[PDB]
């Protein structure tokens, strides 16, 4: 008989370049005229929910609710009201929802680590580790592309933020792409493209290739 | 792979050759490899890229439920029957998937 | 006899970070009442000319039209009518403007070009280019950052898009920032951070270094 | 009707090696021999009319006449006085004209950036770049000369000047040459050149190819 | 160098079975190929999980303990100009190739 509400993701905000928000309703019972009314804290009610859901195997009981902002107006602190009122869930539903001001703000730092000589010696799937430190909001969308245009997000497996043990306010993330072994070895883009609310353009690039880690071996000199 | 799918041969004849499109929207091109630089050279590309030689002579073809990359010589002036190579991405020489003489 | 606007370009969308929906007239009259109604399409009139200008016609609007619209759709998606009264209009003269849409969208090809081995030979200067070709719509935005660091715009100057010749459609624009020579020899990230609206997420940079060329395997010297 | 007065141009200078005043008149219908009343200060250049057309798409097509005069008169600087005398007009009048004197001096500085070897990778086609900076006339005009002579017009682009950073009278632009991959990698020369005032004697030519970067003396080629 | 070499000639009806040889030291095995002038025999399907692109689906492994055997199964196995199909042991995957196979 609770419906729950999620804030959207600076993830979201960046895939989808809207901001939305939505409350998912749990344990009700199975109905169909369920509607939920989303508002702003002036009052003003937003544009409410288009194609709500159907009913829940598990009892579970889910609706969807959209409410749709642009980037600004979610980041202008809009505190939003959402309400459901149903035979199911007879109480009226008012829901709280902000983003906590007073937060740090650092530049993530890209290190883009290539797959180690082990696992090139099993000539088998290789592992490449975007390793992202030190942001602080914590919130982080990490992405992978390869030949300019970003791979399935089956592929690769980005971790959730973890404080980073040095600093507190500091956190961490890593990103795995395992990528065939020949795929590797024949020079590929493989880039890391970070996006954060602290970078300046809000999103930044790692590159790295067989090439990256190769030193040099030679120091011909020709004294004369 | 060296399926080179068409050795086909007429002074007006058109040639149709499948390319294979890996569909990640990445830039795939029809390549032409030169004797004496030893490097392909493009003929066709995703990016609209037309060689010298074949100005308005060659077109390309999309088909992503079959997955195929269709480059039509529309008039073959006979010239050389080239090792020509399909690939994908932004670098032509080592990008090669498929030949097709 | 029309309402002349001003559309925020890509350019200013991403500096600025929002949306400021124009129609101050270039080359109208200004006596009074000059009425700016940024009605949307629906006829929703929103904020109008909030902070608008002075009344002087000086061949022109110098009150403005200026608003600050949403973005997300409120610059793309629909279209923004401006219907302005005038003291001496009857009929209101209206525009509505849908950032022309309906254009091609292509993705840049960026390349950062070195000074020249004369210019650094001189050690007076050196000027970096970031060559930008091969544009859909024109309309980018380039800047350029050293290590992370936005630098400052008055070092850098980027040339407006200007029609590609082999290809018709698509633009080429050059943004060159000059160094200095004892900047330049040794090692600085100088990246080139471009935005448009057909890139993968909208920004892509590329950098150079003076040992950008340098073939890495083997690091010849000549002493004499 | 609409008096319009326009100068001869360097690059029409250099192009012609002779000068020609241009005066217009707009916003009248064409009668019958189109053209523009000539004189100079003293009234002697008086001259023939050319390009006739019938009418404009409107019916109302500009009359136009030319005038020839010797090249050094427009750089000595004097006033030149051009009649306006055409049967559509109302009344004939005159115009007067110079050469904007005060107006320093600084050498061109040309560079020529060859293609990046992303560029080049492609193997699509490949920019050849011509710099000129620290020219203050506010003029130049920039070909490409290769293999002896002139290439179309149409092949390279040459940006309007454009107002330096540092140097606040220095200007600069950019002319660049789309060419295909091979020409370039076979090896080709392209010179790139500058007409420009301030030159020594007023043209400056500059060659690039493929073997300029490399280094002459030593030569190490890494072999598998 | 052991080089057995089956050349089943079914080409697209054609299930080529392969057995190799097998130390049965718990150690990991696989199918090299090796990849066009390489060197570097790439690993067709392995006792790791790994089967690859081009031979997933058709590509099987039996086991024969008490035969010291392991059986690599092609079974679609169509038409691919079969290299070197080296079956070997180890961590280390061209270094522990034993033996050759020609297909
Ligand atoms: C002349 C030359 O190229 N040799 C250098 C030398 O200057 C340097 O001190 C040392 C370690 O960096 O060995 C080589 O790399
Ligand atoms: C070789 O390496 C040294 C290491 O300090 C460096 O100073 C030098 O510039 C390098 N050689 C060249 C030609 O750059
Ligand atoms: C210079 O080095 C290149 C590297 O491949 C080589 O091909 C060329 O022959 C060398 N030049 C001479 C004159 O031998």
């Amino acid at each position: 008989i609770r419906v729950f509400a999620i804030p959207p993701s600076f993830a979201s905000i960046f895939l989808t370049k809207s901001t939305k928000l939505t409350c998912l309703v749990t344990d009700l019972t199975t109905y169909d005229s369920v509607t939920i009314s989303w508002t702003r804290q002036n009052g003003e009610a937003v544009k409410t929910h288009t194609n709500i859901s159907e009913s829940h195997p598990n009892a579970t009981f889910s609706a969807v609710g959209e409410a749709s902002i642009c980037e600004d107006d979610w980041n202008s602190g809009e505190r939003f009201t959402c309400t459901v009122t149903h035979t199911d869930l007879p109480s009226p539903l008012k829901q709280t929802i902000s983003r906590p001001k007073g937060v740090a703000l650092h530049r993530p730092d890209v290190y883009l680590l290539p797959p180690a000589r082990e696992q090139l010696n099993l000539r088998e799937s290789a592992t490449i580790t975007c390793l992202v430190t030190g942001f602080s909001p914590a919130d982080v969308f990490v992405q992978w592309m390869q030949r300019g245009q970003p791979l399935s997000p089956e592929k690769y497996v980005t971790s959730a933020p973890m404080p980073e043990p040095q600093a507190p306010g500091r956190y961490f993330a890593h990103s795995i792409l395992t990528v065939s072994e020949e795929e590797w070895n024949t020079g590929e883009t493989y880039t890391c493209v970070v996006a954060h609310e602290a970078l300046p353009n809000r999103v930044t690039e790692r590159t790295v290739d067989k090439s990256t880690g190769k030193p040099t071996l030679y120091n011909v000199s020709l004294v004369m | 792979i060296l399926p080179e799918v068409k050795v086909e041969g007429e002074l007006g004849g058109s040639v149709t050759i499948k390319c294979p499109l890996p569909e990640m929207h990445v830039r795939i091109y029809l390549c032409r490899e030169m004797a004496g630089s030893g490097t392909c050279g493009t003929v066709v590309s995703t990016t609209n890229f037309i060689k010298a030689e074949y100005k308005g002579r060659v077109t390309l073809k999309q088909y992503p439920r079959k997955n195929l990359f269709l480059v039509e010589v529309t008039q073959l002036t006979e010239s050389d029957s080239g090792v020509y190579a399909c690939g994908a991405g932004m670098n032509t020489d080592r990008g090669k998937t498929q030949k097709v003489t």
